[PDB]
C-alpha cells in the first residue's frame, strides 16, 4: 500500500542529452515524469515583444513568434524568477522577467543575418543558448541594405502546457520492455521488426517469451535538451515540479477534508 | 519563407543549421551526410532541413520601402 | 475568436476549488474527487498508486472532456478504510517515491560527472 | 494560427477539419520521442482507396531518413512499394512504415503498431 | 500634423498636406506609402 523504491542508472550524460534508466517504478509514474519533462518544467522564453522598427520582409508577428522560440539559458535563474501572475509589480520587473534588446540595421551591401547573437540581455545569466560561450547562432531574419529591425523583448517564466516555446526538451525518447515480454504490443510478424537499442536477445529470437506475471519496470529515457536547461536539470526540475504538484494537491485535499 | 527556429515535431533547434547545411552542400556533401554532420538524427528534423525552401532570399531581391 | 488562453489549463479561476470531494451514493465507501486544472499527469499516477493499496476496491480517473481542464478520480475502499484516507496516502506515497527518485538521480548524476 | 475547424488536405483527396489539438505530451510517441504532427483516421483510406497516400508516407519516411527527395512520378517501374520498403528497412524501421507508439496519456504501448511518416499536407 | 509619406519609387520622406495632389517632390511618382505609426503595439511571442 506504499511507495515504490525506484532506482536510477544514468547510461550517458552530455551537454545535449541525458540517457538514463528508472527501475522498480510504475508505468504511470514513468509516464508522468516523461510528460513533466515536456509540459511542466519551467524555463525562460521571450513572451513579450515591442517592435519599434521593422523594415524587414517578415511582418511583426513573424519576428515575435520567431523570437519566442529562441531558447534562453534558464539554469539557475528560472528557480529564482517569479511568474508575472505572482509578482507584485507592474507589467514587468527584474524579479519576474528579463529584458532583451535588438537593434540591427543593414547598411552594407551583403545580406545582414540578424541572429540570436543580436539579442542583447540585461541579465548576463539569461542569454540565447547559441550565444553562450561550433553551433551557429539561430537566424532571426535576413536584412537587405536599408532594412532595419529594432525591438525590445521581455522573457518570462512558463512551461510547455502554456506554449511549446517553454518546452525545454528537443525530444524525449521513452521506452520500456524492449523485448516484447509483456506483449503490450502484438506484432503480426515479430520477425519483421528491428530490435530496440536496449534489447537483450540473440538475433534468431525476435521477441522475448511472454511473461504472464510481468509488469512494466525498467523504463529507458533519453531526454534531449533544447539548450535552456541542462538535461539533468530538466530531469531534476521535472521531479521537483511533479512533487510540488502533488504537495499542493495534498494541501488542498487537507483543506477539503477538514472543511467537511 | 525562412528556416524555422524549432523542429515542428520535437522542438529541436534547426534555425542555426540552415547556413551550415548550405555550406556543407557546397562542400560536396550529400544531403544525408550533411544532415548527419549537423546532428539531425530524427527524420522530423531531417524533414525540416531537407524540405525547406529559402524564399526570403527571393524576397530580398526587392528594394525596401525606405532607403 | 474562441481560443481560450493557454493558461486556463493550469490556472484556477477565482472562487474555483482545486479539489472537490463528493460522496458516491451508488456503493458504500466510495468518493468522487473532482480536481480542477489537472490532467492525465496527476490522474494517472494517483490512480495507479491507489491501485497498489489492497484496501482500495476501485480506483479510476477520467478527463470528462479534453477541452475542459478537470479530472474526476473515483475511489472505493474497504469499509474499515476511507477513500479520502486512501487518496491522502496515495499522494504521500507518490511524494516519497519522487523524493527518493530525485535524491537517487542526483547521486547518479554526481557519479556520472565524477566517474 | 490553425485551430479546431480549419480545413487541411493531403495531395490525395484526403480532406478534413481539425477535430482537436493535443500538446506534445498528450500525443502518441515512438520509442524515439517523435510525436505525429497530424493524426488522421484509418477509416478515411479503405473506401477511398488512396493508396498513394500510404506510398507517399512510406517514400517520405525513406526520403527523410536518406536525405533525398522521393520520386513519385506516376508511371515509374523503377519505383514500387517493395523497393521503398526494402530501403526503409535499412534505416532501422519496420519495412512497411509501422512503428510501436505509446499512449501519450498513460505511456503504455498501443497494441496495434501505427503507420506513421512524413506526408505533404496542405492548409486550405 | 505633417503626415509625411514615402515615395514608392524614390523612397523619399516628403510632407504632403490635405487637398494636395499626391506627387513626390523628388521624382513625381504618384504612389505614396504612410510611415509606420509611433504607437506602441505589443506582441505575445506565440
Ligand atoms: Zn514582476
Ligand atoms: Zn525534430
Ligand atoms: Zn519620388
Amino acid at each position: 500500500p506504499y511507495a515504490n523504491q525506484p532506482t536510477v542508472r544514468i547510461t550517458e550524460l552530455t551537454d545535449e542529452n541525458v540517457k538514463f534508466i528508472i527501475e522498480n517504478t510504475d508505468l504511470a509514474v514513468a509516464n508522468s515524469i516523461r510528460r513533466v519533462f515536456i509540459a511542466e518544467v519551467p524555463i525562460i522564453a521571450i513572451d513579450w515583444v515591442q517592435i519599434d522598427a521593422n523594415s524587414s520582409v517578415l511582418h511583426d508577428e513573424f519576428i515575435a513568434h520567431r523570437l519566442g522560440l529562441i531558447p534562453l539559458t534558464s539554469d539557475d535563474i528560472v528557480d529564482k524568477l517569479q511568474y508575472s501572475r505572482d509578482c507584485t509589480c507592474e507589467e514587468f520587473c527584474p524579479e519576474c522577467s528579463v529584458e532583451f534588446t535588438l537593434d540591427v540595421r543593414c547598411n552594407e551591401d551583403q545580406t545582414r543575418h540578424v541572429t540570436s547573437r543580436d539579442l542583447i540581455s540585461n541579465s548576463p545569466r539569461v542569454i540565447p543558448v547559441t550565444s553562450r560561450n561550433e553551433q551557429d547562432d539561430i537566424l532571426i531574419v535576413k536584412l537587405r541594405k536599408g532594412q532595419e529591425l529594432r525591438l525590445r523583448a521581455y522573457a518570462k517564466k512558463g512551461f510547455g502546457k502554456e506554449h511549446a516555446k517553454w518546452n525545454p526538451t528537443a525530444g524525449v525518447a521513452f521506452e520500456y520492455d524492449p523485448d516484447n515480454a509483456l506483449r503490450h504490443t502484438v506484432y503480426p510478424k515479430p520477425e519483421e521488426w528491428p530490435k530496440s537499442e536496449y534489447s537483450e536477445l540473440d538475433e534468431d529470437e525476435s521477441q522475448a517469451p511472454y511473461d504472464p506475471n510481468g509488469k512494466p519496470e525498467r523504463f529507458y529515457y533519453n531526454v534531449e535538451s533544447c539548450g535552456s536547461l541542462r538535461p539533468e536539470t530538466i530531469v531534476l526540475s521535472a521531479l521537483s515540479g511533479l512533487k510540488k504538484k502533488l504537495s499542493d494537491l495534498q494541501t488542498q485535499l487537507s483543506h477539503e477534508i477538514q472543511s467537511d | 519563407m525562412i528556416i524555422p527556429v524549432r523542429c515542428f515535431t520535437c522542438g529541436k533547434i534547426v534555425g542555426n543549421k540552415w547556413e551550415a547545411y548550405l555550406g556543407l552542400l557546397q562542400a560536396e556533401y550529400t544531403e544525408g551526410d550533411a544532415l548527419d554532420a549537423l546532428g539531425l538524427k530524427r527524420y522530423c528534423c531531417r524533414r525540416m532541413l531537407l524540405a525547406h525552401v529559402d524564399l526570403i532570399e527571393k524576397l530580398l531581391n526587392y528594394a525596401p520601402l525606405e532607403k | 475568436m474562441n481560443a481560450p488562453p493557454a493558461f486556463e489549463s493550469f490556472l484556477l479561476f477565482e472562487g474555483e476549488k482545486k479539489i472537490t470531494i463528493n460522496k458516491d451514493t451508488k456503493v458504500p465507501n466510495a468518493c468522487l474527487f473532482t480536481i480542477n486544472k489537472e490532467d492525465h499527469t496527476l490522474g494517472n499516477i494517483i490512480k495507479s498508486q491507489l491501485l497498489k493499496d489492497p484496501q482500495v476496491l476501485f480506483a479510476g480517473y477520467k478527463v470528462p472532456h479534453p477541452l475542459e481542464h478537470k479530472i474526476i478520480i473515483r475511489v472505493q475502499t474497504t469499509p474499515d478504510y476511507s477513500p479520502q484516507e486512501a487518496f491522502t496516502n496515495a499522494i504521500t506515497d507518490l511524494i516519497s517515491e519522487l523524493s527518493l527518485l530525485e535524491e537517487r538521480f542526483r547521486v547518479a548524476i554526481k557519479d556520472k560527472q565524477e566517474g | 494560427i490553425p485551430q479546431i475547424g480549419d480545413k487541411f488536405a493531403s495531395r490525395h483527396g484526403q480532406k478534413g477539419t481539425c477535430g482537436i489539438q493535443y500538446r506534445q505530451e498528450d500525443m502518441p510517441f515512438t520509442c524515439e520521442g517523435i510525436t505525429p504532427d497530424i493524426i488522421i483516421n484509418p477509416h478515411a483510406i479503405p473506401s477511398r482507396m488512396t493508396i498513394g497516400h500510404l506510398i507517399e508516407c512510406l517514400q517520405g519516411k525513406v526520403s527523410a531518413n536518406k536525405g533525398e527527395i522521393g520520386d513519385a512520378t506516376p508511371f515509374n517501374d523503377a519505383v514500387n512499394v517493395q523497393k521503398i520498403s526494402n530501403l526503409l528497412s535499412d534505416y532501422g524501421y519496420h519495412l512497411r512504415g509501422n512503428e510501436v507508439l505509446y499512449n501519450g496519456f498513460t505511456g503504455r504501448k498501443i497494441t496495434s503498431q501505427i503507420f506513421i511518416g512524413p506526408t505533404y499536407y496542405q492548409r486550405l | 500634423q505633417p503626415m509625411i509619406y514615402i515615395c514608392g519609387e524614390c523612397h523619399t520622406e516628403n510632407e504632403i498636406k490635405s487637398r494636395d495632389p499626391i506627387r513626390c517632390r523628388e521624382c513625381g511618382y504618384r504612389i505614396m506609402y504612410k510611415k509606420r505609426t509611433k504607437r506602441l503595439v505589443v506582441f505575445d511571442a506565440r
